[PDB]
């Protein structure tokens, strides 16, 4: 390649930690889901 | 590669480096590249500089077997050693004594740097679409949520945080479950981060970006489909041309097409591109990418990335069997030995036209390109239509 | 003696009385002047300005009474070779100094080797180099109006793309409020506003939905990208750069780079090698006032003029029309003349030591550099 | 204003057609505008001192 | 050579071969234009 | 920068050579090669700007 330039736009693994961190607000989302459920009951 | 003057009249004889050459007999003035290569060489070369300006032609040819030109010089011999840029060729070769280049050279034609530039539209391309479909992932699990926080309708409603997920501006009825909205804050920060990404990759592939986008040339067969286009690509020289006679040997349509290649003038020619006469011009290669670097405006970018076919250069050739002959080679020998040449450069070869990035023209009313995502959009109103049916 | 050179210094014409323009600085500074003494273009006329001031400073630490004088021709001195007995001899004002038609000097000139075999001046003033005017291009870059760097058929295309695909998807949710989700849920679509008209249920559609969706949101990048390189890049390379640069280097009509004409600087291009011809195409157009070379500037006749690296600086501080060229060139500085043996001479340069070793140095950068707020 | 500033309002638009079109008016207008003080604040940043 | 006042005071000196001056050196640092670039009198129309 | 300076060859006051070496100086940047004299030492490669 010539890539010398800067290709470097791009996000996959790069972001991961940004949306994988969303998954994990989720599945926390679950917990806390059943949670505040018990807390309103 | 040559420089012509006439002498000043209030002076009436040279100064600095200039050296006549006369034409006729009457003197005229001298000066340019190869002058000052040769100037150098017989220096330590001990061979008393006299020159003058070529009668007719530029090099020679044969014309029944006659060369028009310098090579008709020294086949009349009427110099000891060639002055002039040297076409190196096989039949150069086969006429006499060469020399060894002094600047390489190569084989091409020079584009103009084309307006119709800026390149693939990456525009949905930077998305890295493996992640993008982690985001569909994301549709999944807010999906997994949705019925969860419930222990069409939510499935539908998940279309609406899709809403959000793309651009928000979803109209639909959000729905009242506050676990949810938490939810829908996960999507909500995260597309927004997701948005201005798109945003980040999208306007840095505006920034950094490739611009080239210009034909491969007569290495690729589009070149040689010319008249199959709708308008013809000019691309070539002018007459006798010696890499012309390399096309001669080279490619068959390019001879063919050559009748309506046939040009006027190298800086005319040159001229020509400017006023878009032509589509590019071949010519002398390497000096292409000099003269190249001589600029009216600076606005062209000679065709090629400057891998050039036929790699060349430029010497004093001479009469077969010549009595300097292999003493002056190794006056290239130390000649090139001197490394003033990148002075050679500088007296003559380095431009202002600089060189490398012309990176960003691209600034555009943005058609084409866009066209490409409007044609994603159709292809959607495609999926749309079958699944309908 | 010397000549006007707001670099050097601002001296008007004298006025009907002589009456000196009473002047405080920015700094509130009632800054000094004397009665210049000069041509008619011989006439007597009002002395005012900063280096001038300096030289001011000077007869103030060294006690010695004022007296003032102008340059009868332009230049400082130029060996010139005349047309009787042709005998090159330096000529101009330093030449008055051989003449010593005033009892000392001051200007803005470096020592030339060619100076000192004359005689010599002491330690720099100031310090400065050569370098050339740059004449600065129009900024511009503004355009896209409001959409412009969108093309009628893009921004057109696209709209009746939304129309008719909502025509579409209308019809489709239709036959199986389409005609009146047009407007609006085709449009807040478009805007992506949310006005809140509502959305059909249709499964598939709403997906078509989404397409609209990425349509948009792209639209709104295709602005980002275009506000990006719309403010972004910026035009072509600014050329100057080198001494050697081949701009110069390559003599032609496109524009004349150059200097004054029976300039100091034009030594710099006078005894020389390298220099040789670019410097002869030179000396054919050369002109003659640097107020001219500010002039013919702002006037685009030429390519380039230039002058002292400092009047450069304080020519960039009068008119933002041009540039600065790249950087020095035969670097000296200039000061104020001095005969061969003088007996004001050693203390006079010690004089200037204390000058740089004071603060009054910036104190003619207010008179001058700091002058400019530019 | 909840248009123009960052969208995002959530009150009850008024039902007026016309006035839908001078939502237009100000939706175009502030995605102008928006993306504009994108331009020039990354701009900002970009070309700086 | 410094060049110096006190160092004239000295003795005979030269002409600077190369120029000099009187500075620091700092290490480079590791506005907030934010609001302003909006040209607030478009922002007022 | 504050207070600008230079560096030379000073000497002994009343020298010999004074005005002559004096004159080296003039021809001395009379060279331009003085550019060189950044080459062998002044030039820098952390550049600048």
């Amino acid at each position: 390649d010539s890539r010398s330039n800067a290709p470097a736009t791009l996000t996959c693994e790069n972001m991961a930690g940004v949306f994988m961190l969303v998954a994990g607000g989720i599945v926390a989302g679950i917990f806390l889901i059943f949670i505040e459920i018990a807390y309103k009951r | 590669f040559v420089i012509v003057e006439s002498v000043d009249p209030l002076s009436g004889t040279c100064m600095r480096n200039t050296v006549p050459c006369q034409k006729r007999y009457i003197k005229k003035c001298c000066k340019g590249f190869c002058i000052d290569i040769l100037k150098k060489i017989s220096k330590s070369v001990k061979f008393t500089y006299d020159l003058y300006l070529v009668t007719n032609g530029k090099h020679g040819k044969k014309i029944n077997g006659t060369w028009n030109g310098m090579i008709g010089e020294v086949v009349m011999k009427r110099a000891y050693m060639a002055v002039g840029s040297l076409t190196i060729n096989e039949e150069r070769s086969e006429v006499v004594d060469f020399s060894v280049p002094f600047i390489e050279t190569g084989i091409s034609v020079m584009v103009s740097r084309s307006n119709g530039t800026v390149s693939p539209s990456a525009f949905l391309e930077p998305f890295s679409a493996c992640v993008w479909v982690m985001m569909f992932v994301m549709l999944l699990i807010v999906s997994a949520v949705a019925v969860f926080v419930f222990e069409f309708t939510i499935g539908k409603a998940i279309w609406l945080l899709w809403g959000l997920v793309f651009n928000n501006s979803v109209p639909v009825q959000n729905p009242k479950g506050t676990t949810s909205k938490i939810m829908v804050s996960v999507w909500a920060f995260f597309a927004v981060i997701f948005l201005a990404s798109y945003t980040a990759n999208l306007a840095a592939f505006m920034i950094q970006e490739e611009y080239v986008d210009q034909v491969s040339g007569l290495s690729d067969k589009k070149f040689q489909r010319p008249n199959d286009f709708s308008p013809p690509f000019r691309f070539g020289t002018v007459p006798n041309g010696s890499t012309e006679r390399n096309i001669r040997n080279n490619y068959a349509e390019m001879h063919a097409y050559m009748g309506k290649f046939n040009q006027r003038g190298v800086d005319d020619a040159l001229l020509s591109l400017k006023t878009g006469k032509l589509d590019a011009f071949i010519y002398d290669a390497a000096v292409l990418n000099y003269m190249a670097g001589r600029d009216e405006g600076c606005k062209l970018v000679t065709i090629g990335s400057g891998k050039v076919f036929a790699s060349t250069g430029y010497g004093i050739a001479i009469q077969k069997d010549s009595g300097w002959k292999r003493q002056v080679d190794l006056a290239i020998l130390q000649l090139f030995g001197d490394g003033e040449m990148e002075e050679l450069e500088a007296l003559w070869l380095t431009g202002i036209c600089h060189n490398e990035k012309n990176e960003v023209m691209s600034s555009q009313l943005d058609i084409d390109n866009m066209a490409g995502v409007f044609y994603m959009l159709g292809a959607a109103m495609a999926l749309s239509l079958i699944t309908f049916i | 003696v010397t000549i006007h050179q707001e670099p050097f210094v601002y001296v008007k014409p004298t006025m009907s009385d002589g009456t000196c323009k009473e002047e405080f600085t920015v700094n509130g500074d009632p800054v000094k002047k004397v009665i210049c003494t000069g041509p008619n273009d011989t006439v007597p006329q009002c002395c005012y300005g900063f280096c001038i001031d300096l030289l001011i400073k000077l007869a103030r630490t060294m006690q010695f009474t004022y007296e003032v004088h102008l340059v009868a021709d332009g230049k400082f001195g130029t060996q010139e070779r005349v047309q009787n007995s042709n005998k090159k001899e330096w000529n101009g004002m330093m030449g008055e100094l051989l003449s010593g038609q005033a009892d000392m000097i001051v200007a803005p000139l470096t020592i030339n080797n060619e100076r000192a075999q004359y005689i010599e001046f002491s330690k720099p003033f100031k310090y400065q180099g050569l370098t050339i005017l740059v004449k600065k291009e129009i900024p511009r870059s503004t355009l896209d109006s409001f959409m412009q760097p969108f093309q009628s058929t893009l921004w057109l295309l696209v709209g009746l793309s939304v129309h008719v695909v909502a025509v579409m998807l209308y019809l489709l949710d239709r036959f199986s409020l389409t005609l009146s989700s047009a407007m609006w849920f085709s449009w807040g679509v478009l805007l992506n506003s949310g006005i809140g008209e509502g959305a059909p249920r249709s499964f598939s559609a709403r997906i078509l939905g989404m397409v609209w969706a990425g349509f948009a949101m792209i639209i709104v990048a295709s602005y980002t990208a275009n506000l990006a390189a719309f403010l972004v890049l910026d035009r072509p390379e600014e050329r100057i750069t080198g001494i050697n640069d081949p701009r110069l280097r390559n003599p032609s009509d496109k524009f004349i780079y150059a200097t004054v004409k029976q300039s100091s600087v034009d030594i710099y291009f006078r005894r020389q090698v390298e220099l040789s011809t670019m410097y002869r195409h030179m000396e054919k157009h050369n002109y003659e006032s640097a107020a001219e070379a500010i002039q013919a500037v702002r006037d685009n006749k030429l390519h380039a003029f230039i002058w002292d690296s400092a009047v450069l600086e304080f020519e960039a501080s009068q008119k933002c029309d041009l540039v600065t060229t790249g950087e020095l060139f035969f670097r000296s500085g200039f000061g104020i003349g001095m005969r061969k043996d003088s007996p004001w001479k050693q203390q006079v340069s010690l004089s200037i030591l204390k000058s740089h070793e004071n603060g009054f140095m910036e104190d003619l950068d207010k008179t001058w550099v700091r002058y400019q707020e530019c």
